């Protein structure tokens, strides 16, 4: 299992950013687009919960880069602690994996389309 | 290439074999490219666009 | 948290998005007319 | 860009919301006049076949009226299932659900509180309300005299809003006596509603035994003393033999005449099997042909044909016997007995009246009135009364009515409003004002001042006493135990639970997607 | 039939109610193919009345031999058949969907009989 | 029918006079209930069969139809039709 | 009686009754059997 | 124009022989071979001819599979009858099925009790006549007040079969077109 | 057409006699019982002193339409005829009413204008129940 709720996403994100730095050229900018694309999920949870996305995103990026513990995410119910060990939240690995696989595999098909013919009914 | 026929069913493809099959061609001269594409698809199965 | 201000209004940000896309549509029409490699536009 | 298609209405976060609330206001203002004892009945005119319908029940008003609003369809369905569960109190669900959204409209606009925060206040407020409703109840059924009196008060409280409000002193005896005759069996199919034109509303009389709209045969007598009753789900019709696929091959018509003789001898032996018991009447589910009908003449047996499926169980339970079809073994299947089998006439249609049966587990409510619209109101009125009193047999706990249940529930909600920090405490108070708005509406329909009686009732109950209520006849506060106003515990529990879920569904909305109609 | 008891409990031993599940309903036996039964003079007409009357007697003895307490079929029983079950304190449900019939046997640790001649104690619920 | 419309005409002006409809409705039910008791004192009982009263009552009760002037022989026809069915319990005589 | 399902009379049956000087009628309503039986005092017949 | 078409169109294989001496052989025999082939097709399609008293398990096959027939879209019409012996109209409709079954052998005539057909279907609703064709319900007919009610006749039932497309309008088996021999005899004398 | 009228006409004659055999009461006609109920309730109304009494005055006034309608159909002046109904009823307690043949007021029992009490009872009773149902209506909403 994993621990989602922005945690997973934030983790993934810092990972990608470091790797992006280890990459030079047209590829780095990409990796950066994949990093910022993963950040939209916890920012959406921060937007719906009313918390500031600036303080929320900056705290997760700064904290997760410092500490190696990767189960801290966006607390939407307004608790005082963001550590998800105490909040009783668990998600499966096969479920969170398919979000990235079916998304990145679809968008390859969406980007390849050049000619778009729509026969009016 | 994204094609949508009159029956409103999407069909996305890269090879020219089924793209030309979806577009019902009226002109006989343009049907020559469609016949060789299906013939190349039937015989070999590669190079239908080239 | 629950005490946060919802602000009751999503129509303003949607109208601003409609204006930005409408403004970027015509801005991208004349993007290829800049520099020595620009192209003329006959209207 | 355009994402839905042609002729598709879409709304986003300011047209989506405030379209359901105004729909909740639109559906609530209709049923506002129908609430209470002094409420006015609404008349529904159909669009086709010029069919009119006079009805006071909020569920039936919403059944017939078309409503294309999606938010109003939620109120249409919750009144339907509330009529399915209890049968009474559908108007209170629609009023309380609309006023909860009316208050929440102000909390979203004025106080600027998130919708999810409003629900969290309603969860704690609803829990405190049901806990006060559980503690405010009182046990019953230990003394049959008190259980008899409480059903009379529940029948008076239910029929006070319907057309039987003036004659509820007489109809309360008719309503409560039929329920005690059920012997615990909770089912409404055992009660018949016979429509008779003529007379006045108070002419409805309690029947001893069971009465139905059937008729004797052509040759049968009028009166038989101490008649044994039998019920056949049989086919005394052209029986055929059931191995469908039988045909008759005939070489000569000599044996075909003897074959038809065997068919008449086959049914003769079947009617001879009936006479082994020595019954005095014979009740069949379907039509009886003439040749069986002539055979009951010399044997001294009455005949009743074309009995409904419900009428079989409704007559068998009063008789006490069981439905028999084989007629093979006379040892088992002991039949009942009835003293008076003489029919009577009420109007232009004769009805077979029975009297002096073994058991009265099924009943029949004879009604008299002027217009069929009044009889339809009489049917729906007593159906709500008998439905509430029937479920009171299985669920014993009750609660005081007259608006005291709403205010005593809001007392614990207001008590638990102070110790809750955050912005949801205002939503907890919004739930309290929703409970207060029900007795505010009871005073409006009666034509008296609402702010004074609500203020006097609210200040009186916080002093320490919890038996006060609204007396709309005199227009002042009085003791509900003296007037004898009490309702069931499951009714108000279902109303508060359904109204809490009603506001929860419509408050979790942000967009409306209305596809193209067929 | 609505006169049957609502709640059915077990008696002194064999706490399982022995739920018998059936595919073929309480009906006269006949083949699928089109057929016409040639009925002769009055001797054969009176004989077939005893045939079906002995069939129901053979039917109720077969169920009581198996010792079932609840019987369910996918199709409705005949009328006469609805009363014959009610006499021996043997309730029945009728018209149980075909897709719904298979799920009942799995929970009850039983198996559906194809016909009534193979009915025995081991295959009851 | 005539009377009803008349009482609705009485209730028409009473609605303008600031009286509730339920008070107007209950007043007619109490007034109608008293009206029955007044006629029960005024009505006179008759015998089981009386040609002087029944024939004259049947003729003067039709009073509007085409056969009212033919009632010299049809009013005895109606009395003789019902008198064949007689009972002391005052049953509802069926016209079948 | 009316007897829409099975033929009430035919030319053969009318001929035998014509010699015996017996009148016959058809198209009798099922509801009027009570009136004819109780009026004329004749019980119905449904078997020979 | 119609005078030339009435020689062939308005004469069956038995009536076409009248024009053997008058009309040309090649003109007549060319059409007789055509009409003879049509008669052979009806004989092969005559898979029925008596009322199929069925039961439910079977409905899922007899009523519907048949309606598909060969599935050459060889569709087959299947008239179902939800019988109820207590009703008077049901026994009348059962007689019409056996009468029509002896004539129209290509059309399937199905009968079943209404109590065994649908769970708790109202008894009042039946006698119910359903017409299947290629698995689809062509007509869900209600009680026979439309077809005269208690006074329903064989002529009214045959007219209903023409409306649903089960029998052609100019079919020689229909009583509307099947004029009596005495009727045609008077026409020839008065001609 | 008149044969259909003669059927329902004789149905009224059998039904009127059916009212007499089921209930032995017999009262006069020709505007007799309508004025009696309005006269007897007028004395009882003034002694009550309430808003219910004011409704009973209109109940007594609206009940006088039956002899008023008889005056208009006969062509006589309603006020002159109804004035005679008031002048003769304080002494004549019953059987005083209108006779159409002479076109005036006379003793109806001598002229043999009688009717059952159940007819007038059902008229006053059913009329009050119909007004009870109509006045409770507040809205006219279209439905399916
Ligand atoms: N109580 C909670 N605390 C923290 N995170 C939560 C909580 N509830 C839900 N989440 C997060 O919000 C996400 C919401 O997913 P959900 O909306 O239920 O699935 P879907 O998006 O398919 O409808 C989850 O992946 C989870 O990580
Ligand atoms: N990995 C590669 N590197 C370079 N050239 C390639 C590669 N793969 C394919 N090609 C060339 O590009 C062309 C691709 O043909 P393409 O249109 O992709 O497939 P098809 O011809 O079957 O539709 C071929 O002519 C091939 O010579
Ligand atoms: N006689 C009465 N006196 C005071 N209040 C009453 C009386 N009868 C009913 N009520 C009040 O009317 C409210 C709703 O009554 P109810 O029977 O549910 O009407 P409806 O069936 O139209 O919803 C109850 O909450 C009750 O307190
Ligand atoms: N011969 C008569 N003279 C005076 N008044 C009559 C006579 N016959 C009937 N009436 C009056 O006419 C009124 C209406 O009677 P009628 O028209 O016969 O009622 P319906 O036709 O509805 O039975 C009665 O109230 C009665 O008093
Ligand atoms: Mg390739
Ligand atoms: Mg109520
Ligand atoms: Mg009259």
């Amino acid at each position: 299992v994993v621990y989602g709720g922005g945690a997973a996403e934030v983790t993934m994100s810092l990972a990608v950013s470091e790797e992006a730095d280890k990459q030079r050229g047209i590829d780095q900018y990409a990796f950066r687009g994949f990093a910022q694309a993963l950040d939209t999920i916890p920012m959406t949870l921060a937007e719906n919960s009313g918390l500031d996305p600036i303080g929320t995103l900056s705290t997760l990026k700064s904290k997760q880069l410092k500490e190696k513990i990767s189960n801290i995410g966006v607390d939407c119910l307004g608790y005082g602690s963001n550590d998800m060990k105490e909040l009783f939240v668990v998600d499966p690995f096969i479920g969170k994996k398919q979000q990235i696989l079916l998304a990145t595999q679809l968008c390859r098909m969406i980007l390849k389309i050049d000619n778009v013919i729509i026969s009016g009914k | 290439i994204l094609i949508v026929t009159s029956n409103q069913k999407t069909t996305i493809s890269n090879d020219g074999a089924t793209i030309l099959k979806l577009l019902d061609v009226v002109h006989p001269a343009a049907k020559t490219l469609v016949d060789i594409s299906r013939a190349q698809d039937a015989e070999v199965g590669d190079g239908t666009t080239s | 948290p629950s005490n946060a201000t919802f602000k009751n209004k999503e129509k303003p940000q949607e109208v601003r998005k409609a204006n930005i896309i409408a403004a970027r549509s015509v801005a991208d029409a004349i993007r290829t007319s800049l520099g020595p490699k620009g192209m003329d536009k006959m209207i | 860009v355009q994402i839905f298609g042609d002729q598709v209405t879409e709304e986003r976060a300011e047209n989506a919301r405030l379209s359901a609330f105004v729909g909740a206001i639109a559906v609530g203002d209709l049923v506002k006049s129908t609430l209470g004892p002094k409420g006015m009945d609404k008349l529904l005119q159909s669009a086709s076949s010029n069919t009119c319908m006079v009805t006071n029940d909020g569920a039936t008003i919403l059944k017939s009226i078309p409503l294309d609003n999606p938010a109003a369809k939620v109120l249409v369905n919750i009144s339907k299932v509330q009529d399915d569960e209890v049968g009474d109190g559908t108007t209170s669900v629609t009023v309380l659900s609309a006023e909860l959204l009316r208050e929440a409209e102000k909390l979203i606009d004025q106080s600027k509180i998130h919708p999810q925060t409003i629900i969290e206040g309603y969860r704690l407020a609803s829990a405190a309300a049901l806990d006060a409703l559980t503690k405010a109840a009182v046990d019953n059924s230990h003394d049959k005299t008190m259980f008899r009196e409480d059903l009379i008060h529940i029948a008076k409280t239910t029929l006070s809003s319907k057309i039987l409000s003036q004659d509820k002193d007489h109809f309360a005896e008719l309503a409560t006596n039929a329920i005690l005759r059920l012997k615990g069996s909770t089912n409404l199919e055992h009660i018949q509603i016979i429509k008779i034109l003529g007379g006045k509303l108070s002419d409805s009389f309690l029947d001893e035994g069971f009465i139905l709209a059937k008729k004797f045969g052509n040759n049968q007598p009028k009166r038989i003393e101490n008649a044994k009753i039998l019920i056949a789900n049989t086919t005394l019709d052209t029986d055929k033999v059931k191995i469908f696929g039988t045909k008759f091959k005939v070489d000569s018509t000599a044996k075909l005449a003897q074959l038809e003789k065997a068919e008449r001898e086959k049914m003769k032996n079947k009617i001879a099997k009936i006479s082994k018991f020595g019954i005095n009447t014979f009740i069949n589910r379907q039509l009886i042909y003439d040749y069986p009908e002539q055979l009951f003449t010399d044997l001294g047996i009455n005949s009743i044909e074309h009995a409904d499926f419900e009428g079989v169980e409704r007559l068998a339970l009063v008789t006490g016997g069981e439905v028999v079809s084989t007629f093979d073994e006379p040892s088992k299947c002991k039949l009942g007995e009835c003293d008076v089998i003489e029919e009577i006439m009420l109007g232009e249609q004769p009805f077979l009246k029975f009297s002096g049966c073994k058991a009265g587990e099924a009943c029949t409510i004879v009604l008299r009135g002027a217009t069929d619209q009044t009889l339809d109101e009489a049917e729906r009125s007593l159906h709500d009364a008998l439905s509430v009193l029937s479920q009171t047999t299985k669920e014993t706990r009750t609660v005081l009515g007259g608006g005291c249940a709403e205010m005593v529930m809001s007392k614990a909600v207001d008590t638990e409003a102070q110790n809750i920090d955050g912005k949801k405490s205002l939503a907890v108070e919004a739930f309290a004002r929703a409970l207060r708005q029900l007795p505010t509406i009871l005073a409006d329909n009666a034509g008296f001042d609402s702010s004074e009686l609500v203020s006097k009732l609210r200040s009186s109950i916080y002093n320490g006493i919890s038996t006060s209520g609204l007396d709309l006849n005199n227009g002042t506060i009085a003791d509900m135990r003296q007037l004898g106003i009490v309702e069931s515990y499951k009714l108000k529990r279902a109303v508060v639970s359904s109204a809490s879920e009603a506001a929860e569904v419509l408050l979790r909305v942000d967009n409306i997607i209305r596809a193209r109609p067929r | 039939h609505p006169q049957m008891p609502k709640c059915v409990l077990p008696k002194e031993g064999s706490d399982g109610v022995k739920l018998a599940i059936l595919t073929c309903p309480f009906e006269p036996p006949k083949p699928k193919t089109k057929h016409k039964l040639d009925i002769s003079s009055v001797e054969e007409y009176q004989k077939l009345q005893t045939y079906e009357q002995d069939k129901f007697k053979e039917m109720i003895d077969d169920v009581k031999k198996a010792g079932a307490d609840v019987v369910i079929c996918q199709w409705g029983f005949d009328d006469e058949a609805n009363h014959l079950l009610l006499q021996n304190d043997l309730p029945a449900v009728r018209w149980v969907g075909g897709q719904e019939l298979e799920h009942i046997a799995i929970s009850t640790n039983g198996r559906i009989v194809p016909r009534f001649q193979d009915l025995s104690k081991d295959k009851l619920g | 029918v005539i009377l009803t419309g008349a009482l609705l005409g009485a209730a028409e002006r009473l609605l303008n006079k600031g009286i509730h409809p339920t008070i107007i409705a209950d007043s007619f039910q109490s007034a109608a209930k008293r009206s029955v008791d007044i006629l029960l004192e005024m009505c006179h009982k008759v015998s089981l069969s009386d040609r002087e009263q029944l024939v004259r009552a049947a003729s003067t009760s039709l009073s509007s139809k085409i056969v009212s002037q033919y009632s010299s022989f049809l009013a005895p026809l109606a009395v003789d039709s019902v008198l064949k069915i007689s009972d002391e319990n005052s049953k509802n005589v069926d016209l079948n | 009686q009316k007897s829409i399902l099975r033929d009430a009379v035919n030319d053969l049956a009318l001929h035998f009754l014509s010699k015996l000087n017996i009148m016959v009628v058809k198209d009798i309503e099922r509801e009027e059997i009570e009136f004819l039986s109780k009026g004329l005092g004749c019980k119905p017949i449904a078997d020979i | 124009a119609k005078q030339h078409e009435n020689r062939l169109e308005d004469k069956d294989l038995s009536d076409l022989e009248e024009l053997e001496d008058d009309e040309d052989e090649d003109f007549l025999e060319a059409y007789k071979i055509k009409r003879l082939n049509e008669i052979r097709k009806l004989q092969e399609r005559s898979k029925f001819g008596e009322v199929f008293h069925i039961n439910k398990p079977e409905y899922n096959k007899e009523v519907t599979l048949a309606s598909q027939g060969k599935k050459d879209d060889g569709g087959v019409y299947v008239f179902v009858h939800l019988s109820l012996q207590s009703k008077l109209q049901s026994r009348i409709l059962s007689h019409l099925f056996q009468s029509a079954a002896c004539k129209f052998r290509e059309i399937k005539f199905v009968e079943i009790p209404a109590n065994r057909a649908i769970e708790n279907y109202p008894e009042s609703n039946c006698p119910t006549l359903i017409v299947y064709y290629r698995g689809e319900v062509i007509k869900n007919m209600i009680t026979l007040l439309e077809l005269g009610g208690n006074n329903s006749k064989m002529e009214d039932f045959e007219d209903f079969m023409v409306k649903v497309g089960a029998v052609a309008e100019g079919d020689n088996r229909l009583i509307m077109n099947r004029d009596d021999e005495e009727s045609r005899e008077e026409r020839k004398l008065h001609y | 057409m008149i044969i259909d009228e003669t059927e329902r006409s004789l149905h009224d004659a059998l039904c009127v006699i059916r009212c007499l055999v089921k209930e032995r009461g017999l009262i006069a006609g020709g505007g007799a019982p309508e004025i009696e109920i309005s006269r007897r309730l007028s004395k009882e109304a003034r002694s009550m002193e309430g808003v219910q009494a004011f409704i009973w005055q209109e109940f007594a006034s609206a009940l006088e339409v039956i002899p008023t309608t008889l005056a208009e159909n006969a062509g006589l002046n309603s006020i002159k005829v109804v004035t005679e109904l008031r002048s003769k009823h304080e002494n004549g307690e019953l059987n005083d009413g209108i006779s159409v043949r002479r076109s005036g007021t006379t003793n109806t029992y001598e002229e043999h204008i009688l009717q059952p009490v159940l007819v007038s009872t059902s008229a006053i009773t059913l009329a009050s129940e119909c007004v009870k149902s109509i006045l409770r209506i507040d809205d006219i909403a279209f439905s399916r």
